[PDB]
């Protein structure tokens, strides 16, 4: 057993982190006080769930997590929330002045003041690890902290933990729930600086999550809470292989191996099904064939885009619940005939499949119905580059007039970093294009 | 009031569609780069499909199907016909091959008509050296050595059909077609009216049907058009799963030009599919007004179209 | 994240006093500083504007300034006048005689250190100071001349804090002296360099609204200030209450100001109401949306259709469908897209707060950064030059040591501001 | 369509299916962060110098 440390940065990262850790406790039978009745390994153990939880001599299971924000408002709710006893106080790090939606304020001005403290608190968790695998980093592209501080931390993690994998769960900006007009700037700045330091990044477009909540959960105007419970279900599907017994994606290194054959194209598309409202009195349970087929519907993807017009480089299906391999292959065979699934010719046309027999767990009183079987598909498709295209365009409109650039230059950033980051993105869109035509 | 943008100024068809939209007082034209449009009459190449359908509060529609180029380029169409089980390796497409200027050894099995096109020739080398002196990809295909020839004049022709596929993937064949007549011999073998009996070298269906009853004892409908409807339906049904926008966040429609050649057994063949066609001047008003009714007003609110049922 | 509030001169202290009356009522604070409040939304961010004192009293973080004691006596005599901290009254005796030069260079200079001492005391008790907000007029002497002197000195001592102002522009329709265009032009020159954000509160618009829309035949400064206090309450909503946004002055500045000098906002309000008379039909979200964007609701006398919105911030107050709010806000942009610059994507951001203002079940407040604001500065520039070309009334200023050259520089800077706003109206 | 690498345990199973085969240092970081602080300090020194005039 090798440990994983989760790092949650800024408002989006912290609030999503809370949703995930609440769901993790429910899945593993850990109560808000951190007690786990079924762990007979008291004070320790090299069990699968110990990848994400440490144990006290007193039997408390404590997340291997650190929450960092440049203002206290959001983490203060964790300090006084349902799971406050869960986290050690040193794990919740707070500033006083946030980044003001400004990547350069998070990365240079305010970030340089708190980076050493954060890395010492991280070092403290690493020191309780017998073999550290690496990090899971949650943040927004658009926030000043989520973008600017995260990229500073990713650089230092590469220096201080050279051999360790770093994965990202990243919130791509959507106008329906965005808070700043400069989110396109912060996104390109944090993608450019972070690209080399990340081995695998799962993007979640808030536009996709929002529509899924409206369409399938009948929420008139979703809140962050609605989005984050849905997002935490997807994150839980992705990390389940790290926390449970099994033979697929058992360490962070396997995520790169299975999903990222070329290093810069390391943004797998996540597709999740079925999403069913808790309000539906009568729901006909969906079969393996139906939930699998739903994995090829753009309406169920974490990023709206069209995989029929890209090429695949890898594809994993992560099932939870009443699923047997025969139903999966039967479902795949018919789906192959009926859908446009084109692989790059230098990769085999195939699916890596993981099945966990425990069906998805749902937060009591949430919006998701309990279902008998669910699946998260992770495909590395060039189609996800549509999202880069959209963002680079918005960036280009504002930057052509240098609108708002003075707020970044005023924090000590140079204008040249904008065009350098924008050039990197240009090479990225070109990489995806060469691989996809 | 609905809004739209025009990003291909060289389109006769959608220039008339713009004029029609404005004249209803219910459509206003925005600037090319304004993204708060309902309708995009897009450019012909590198049309930015990945930026459609991400405008909250706007239902967005575009006049092209992403991926329909596979049907509308010479060498991709051959690839599609020979590799798609729906269109077997197929009684209504002339035998075709792709060759690159930097494999079709059946003329030897011919052991004897061998006219082919890119451009036309009778000897393999005469053509092969023509593709290399240009530089890009060409395709060569059997010439129709006994076409149907109109009398008087002994002339040759091709049939254009316009087909409108709406956002719901209804296939609508415009009831008016046009024959392009002809009056190293490119003068009466390549039938492009770009390359004077009937005005401008265009015989419309009413005259052509009258011909088929007088000369042959049949109708346009039985002897040719059944075959055409079958071909259109087959081609568009084959690519439907790859290009449909039924569950997409933006919707597409598109107008196609199908080019057919009729032979002497009154037997139809597919030559080309044109993805940005023009119309005969006599028919612009009607067809463009049809594009508005069937493809645009049906999204943003007797018939000149034959719905091809699938 | 504490804000320090400063109100200066006659107009500054009168609209300042109304603002503290209005938001205290919204937060459940009475004239004694005690909280008899219904909801707890009222106290969650109360520290942005209030210091807490022993015995659970709430004291405004407010400093009252004037070179003349009269209108500050009336404030202290006023309803909530007992809530202000008495040490934070800083005043002289000689007045400013409606002369920017006296407020800025001779009378105001004598008193400005005492004010900065009070500013310092309030700042040193702040956990993390956001910055400052100043209420003042630009047409008098004290708010205009000494107010901009205070801004310049506050910037020297707190260069990394945000400076925000509510600046009342003079109008001949509501005018005290002929020299208002001089005082205003000298002040704008200061505001362009030394504030991050200023709400342009145009006495012309306030007068037109009272006369035309509110059918008040003879509007008083009391009628004008009812509009001002409603606008001030609305534009502060996201600083004072918890929401999906949790705004502060720096984030407002970052998201509203694409180029540093273009930081002058047209505020708007709906429904427009006169003091004392209440109407009993609430608006529909569709009605709120149309009225808040209507030129007849702008507090700066500019036609928005003569320019383009660079950025817009909108806040809806009251129990309503946020779905309907979102649809109506998307509707106005999609139907009027030409009036929003295409080079700032999604330049309209909406916030909602459950607590409505006093007397209304629903309201909408509008904050626009429009290139049409140039009309305001053009109007003032014409009135300035009409006198300045004959050097009329200058002796009031040269008598305090000022030079004509200083008038030429300030006029030239304000003309440049007009040019820069014109530059982006066509892009 | 070939199934391979099947692993079974009491919690689930995993396997693979082939439809078809193939056809900066701590010091450099310190330098950039401190450069940006110098640009900030310079611009603030220009502001105060101009306010001193
Ligand atoms: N899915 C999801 N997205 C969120 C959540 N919270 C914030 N976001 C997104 O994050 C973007 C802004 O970044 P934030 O993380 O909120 O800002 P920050 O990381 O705290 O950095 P600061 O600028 O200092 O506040 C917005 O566009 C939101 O869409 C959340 O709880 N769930
Ligand atoms: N296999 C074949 N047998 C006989 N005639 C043929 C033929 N293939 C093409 N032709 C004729 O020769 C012409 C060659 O022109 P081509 O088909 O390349 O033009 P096009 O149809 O691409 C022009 P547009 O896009 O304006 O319709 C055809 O239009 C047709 O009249
Ligand atoms: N809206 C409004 N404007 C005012 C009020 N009092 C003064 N003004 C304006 O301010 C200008 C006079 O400046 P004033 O503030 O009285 O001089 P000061 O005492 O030196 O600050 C006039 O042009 C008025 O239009 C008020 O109560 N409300
Ligand atoms: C143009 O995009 C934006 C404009 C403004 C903002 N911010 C920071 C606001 N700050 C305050 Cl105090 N109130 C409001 C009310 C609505 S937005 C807003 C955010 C984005
Ligand atoms: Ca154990
Ligand atoms: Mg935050
Ligand atoms: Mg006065």
């Amino acid at each position: 057993m090798r440990e994983c440390i989760s790092i949650h940065v800024g408002q989006a990262g912290v609030q999503i982190g809370n949703a995930c850790w609440e769901l993790y406790c429910l899945e593993h039978g850990i109560q808000p006080d951190g007690q786990m009745p079924s762990d007979k390994t008291i004070g320790g153990g090299d069990d699968s769930f110990n990848t994400f939880f440490s144990e006290t001599g007193a039997g408390k299971h404590v997340p291997r997590a650190v929450f960092v924000d440049l203002e206290p408002t959001v983490i203060d709710e964790v300090r006084t929330g349902t799971y406050r006893q869960l986290f050690h106080p040193e794990q919740l790090i707070t500033g006083k002045e946030d980044a003001a939606n400004n990547y350069a304020r998070g990365h240079y001005t305010i970030g340089k003041e708190i980076i050493d403290l954060v890395l010492d608190r991280i070092r403290k968790l690493a020191d309780q690890c017998t073999g550290l695998q690496g990090f899971l980093v949650f943040h927004s592209f658009g926030g000043g902290t989520g973008s600017g501080f995260t990229s500073l931390l990713m650089e230092r993690l590469s220096v201080d933990y050279g051999k360790k994998s770093k994965l990202e769960f990243s919130i791509y900006p959507a106008p329906q729930v965005s808070t700043a007009v400069v989110e396109p700037y912060n996104s390109i700045l944090t993608t450019h600086t972070t690209l080399e330091h990340s081995d695998c990044a799962f993007m979640v477009d808030n536009e996709a999550i929002y529509d899924i909540c409206r369409r399938n959960l009948d929420i008139e105007r979703p809140t962050y809470t609605n989005l984050n419970r849905l997002i935490s279900q997807i994150v839980s599907s992705i990390t389940a292989s790290l926390r449970f017994d099994g033979a697929l994606n058992v360490d962070l290194t396997e995520f790169q191996t299975n999903l990222v054959p070329y290093p810069r194209i390391h943004f797998p598309l996540a597709t999740y099904a079925p999403v069913i409202s808790a309000e539906k009195a009568y729901h006909e349970q969906l079969s393996v064939a139906e939930i699998t087929n739903a994995c090829f519907e753009p309406a169920n993807q974490m990023v709206k885009c069209d995989p029929r017009h890209g090429k695949y480089m890898a594809c994993c299906l992560l099932y939870r619940g009443d699923v047997v391999p025969k139903d999966v292959n039967a479902a795949i065979a018919t789906i192959k005939t009926k859908r446009s699934i084109q692989f790059v010719d230098w990769c085999p046309t195939g699916f890596k499949v993981g099945i966990n027999y425990q069906p998805p767990t749902v937060v009591p009183g949430g919006d998701l119905a309990k279902v008998q079987r669910a699946v998260c598909m992770l495909s590395n498709t060039t189609a996800i580059a549509e999202a880069w295209a959209r963002l680079d365009h918005k960036f280009d409109l504002m930057y052509a007039k240098r609108a708002f650039v003075h707020w970044y230059v005023g924090e000590g950033m140079e204008e040249g970093e904008f065009s350098e980051a924008r050039e990197d993105m240009a090479a990225l869109e070109k990489d995806y294009e060469e691989v996809g035509v | 009031m609905y809004t739209f943008v025009v990003r291909d100024e060289n389109s006769s068809v959608y220039a008339e569609v713009s004029r029609l939209l404005l004249a209803t007082g219910q459509w206003k034209r925005l600037r090319k780069d304004n993204p708060r449009f309902n309708l995009m009459l897009g450019e012909r190449n590198r049309l930015p499909f990945g930026r459609l359908g991400h405008e909250p509060g706007l239902v967005q529609l575009v006049n092209y199907y992403r991926g329909a180029d596979k049907l509308c380029r010479k060498a991709s169409l051959v690839k599609l016909i020979k590799t798609s089980p729906e269109l077997s390796e197929c009684t209504w497409f002339p035998e075709s091959y792709v060759i690159y200027p930097t494999v079709f050894l059946a003329a030897y099995n011919r052991r004897r008509g061998n006219v082919w096109i890119a451009l036309i020739s009778s000897e393999a080398s005469e053509l092969l050296d023509f593709i290399d002196e240009q530089g890009q990809v060409h395709v060569i295909q059997k010439y129709l050595e006994k076409p149907l020839l109109l009398e008087p004049g002994h002339r040759k022709f091709d049939i254009r059909s316009w087909v409108l596929v709406d956002h719901l993937y209804n296939i609508y064949l415009y009831r008016e077609g046009v024959l392009r007549t002809s009056s190293q011999d490119k003068t009466c073998h390549l039938t492009n009216h770009c390359i004077g009996y009937e005005e401008g070298n265009e015989m419309f269906f009413e005259e052509f049907n009258q011909y088929l009853m007088d000369a042959l004892n049949t109708t346009l409908e039985n002897s040719i058009l059944l075959q055409i409807k079958h071909i259109i339906r087959s081609c568009l049904m084959c690519i439907e799963p790859a290009i449909s926008t039924k569950h997409l966040h933006y919707q597409s429609f598109q107008l196609f030009g199908f080019d057919f050649m009729v032979d002497e057994e009154l037997k139809v063949w597919l030559i080309e599919v044109n993805g940005a066609p023009a119309c005969a001047q006599k028919l612009y008003a009607e067809l463009c007004q049809g594009i508005v009714d069937v493809a645009i007003s049906s999204v943003f609110p007797t018939s000149i179209f034959i719905k091809l049922h699938h | 994240r504490e804000i320090v509030h400063i109100q200066a001169g006659q107009c500054g202290n009168q609209i300042g006093a109304k603002f503290w009356e209005v938001i205290s009522d919204e937060h459940g604070i009475d004239p004694t500083g005690s909280y008899h409040g219904d909801s707890d939304l009222q106290l969650e961010r109360i520290n942005v504007y209030y210091n807490e004192a022993t015995g659970n009293k709430y004291v405004p973080r407010a400093i009252l300034v004037d070179l003349e004691p009269g209108t500050m006596d009336s404030v202290r005599s006023g309803p909530f006048g007992q809530i202000f901290r008495p040490d934070n009254f800083v005043f002289g005796q000689s007045g400013a005689g409606n002369n920017w030069a006296k407020g800025h260079y001779t009378e105001g200079a004598e008193l400005v250190d005492s004010v900065l001492d009070v500013v310092r005391k309030e700042s040193e008790s702040c956990d993390c100071l956001q910055g400052f907000q100043l209420t003042h007029s630009l047409g008098g002497g004290t708010g205009s001349g000494m107010g901009t002197l205070l801004i310049s000195k506050i910037r020297e001592e707190y260069p990394d804090r945000i400076m925000n102002t509510f600046s009342v522009m003079p109008s001949p329709k509501v005018s005290d002296t002929v020299v208002e265009p001089y005082n205003a032009t000298l002040s704008v020159h200061q505001l362009v360099e030394n504030t991050d954000e200023t709400y342009c509160i145009d006495n012309e618009a306030l007068y037109d609204i009272c006369f035309r829309t509110l059918k008040l035949t003879t509007p008083t400064y009391g009628d004008l200030n009812h509009l001002v206090s409603a606008t001030m309450s609305g534009v502060t909503t996201c600083l004072r209450f918890p929401g999906q946004l949790n705004a502060d002055l720096r984030k407002l500045a970052v998201n509203m100001v694409p180029f540093p000098r273009l930081h002058f906002f047209m505020p708007g309000f709906a429904p427009l109401t006169s003091r004392g008379s209440q109407q009993y039909r609430a608006l529909t979200v569709p009605e709120l949306t149309q009225q808040m964007f209507d030129s007849k609701n702008m507090m700066a006398a500019c036609d928005p259709r003569h320019g383009r919105y660079l950025t817009v911030a909108a806040i809806f107050r009251g129990r309503m469908s946020m779905k309907e709010v979102d649809e109506q806000m998307l509707n106005v942009q999609n139907k009027n897209s030409s009036y929003f610059v295409e080079w700032i994507p999604n330049n309209v951001k909406t916030a909602v707060c459950d607590i409505p203002p006093r007397g209304l079940k629903m309201s909408a407040t509008f904050i626009g950064n429009s290139t049409a604001i140039q009309e305001l500065f053009k109007r003032i520039s014409e009135q300035f030059t009409a006198m300045f070309r004959r050097k009329a009334f200058l002796h009031w200023y040269t008598g305090e040591g000022m030079d004509e050259m200083e008038f030429t520089e300030a006029e030239s800077n304000m003309n440049d501001l007009v040019s820069e706003y014109q530059q982006y109206q066509d892009a | 369509m070939e199934v391979i690498e099947l692993n079974k345990c009491t919690s689930g199973q995993s396997f693979e299916v082939i439809l078809k085969p193939p056809s900066p240092s701590l010091e450099e970081i310190q330098k950039k962060l401190e450069a940006a602080e110098e640009r900030r300090k310079y611009q603030e020194a220009e502001l105060l110098k101009h306010l001193a005039e």
